[PDB]
């Protein structure tokens, strides 16, 4: 896991590029996404940590 | 309060668990259901008991 720079990022088939950095808002365990108001992949799960 | 929906093939069961102050009828008050199982099985039902 590489944090504060911007790296294509593959996730379960999903792909994005950006930087990653720890998100502060938390969520339930069922949970393995997180989405923006546009309907963007705005936060992540790491599957192994 | 558990509520099951089978969709697209696989079974669903989703339970919220609050305790309620007042006895009579349900809580007018908004819970929203937190899914605690999901089951991938192809049964099928018409009936439940
Ligand atoms: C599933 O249930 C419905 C209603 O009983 C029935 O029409 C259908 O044939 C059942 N099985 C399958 C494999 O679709």
């Amino acid at each position: 896991l590489v944090k504060n720079k911007c790296v294509n990022f593959n996730f379960n088939g999903l792909t994005g590029t950006g930087v990653l950095t720890e998100s502060n808002k938390k969520f339930l365990p069922f949970q393995q996404f997180g989405r923006d108001i546009a309907d963007t992949t705005d936060a992540v799960r790491d599957p192994q940590t | 309060e558990f509520v099951f929906k089978n969709i697209d093939g696989y079974f669903k069961i989703y339970s919220k668990h609050t305790p309620i102050n007042l006895v009579r009828d349900l809580p007018q008050g908004f819970s929203a259901l937190e899914p605690l199982v999901d089951l991938p099985i192809g049964i099928n039902i018409t009936r439940f008991q």
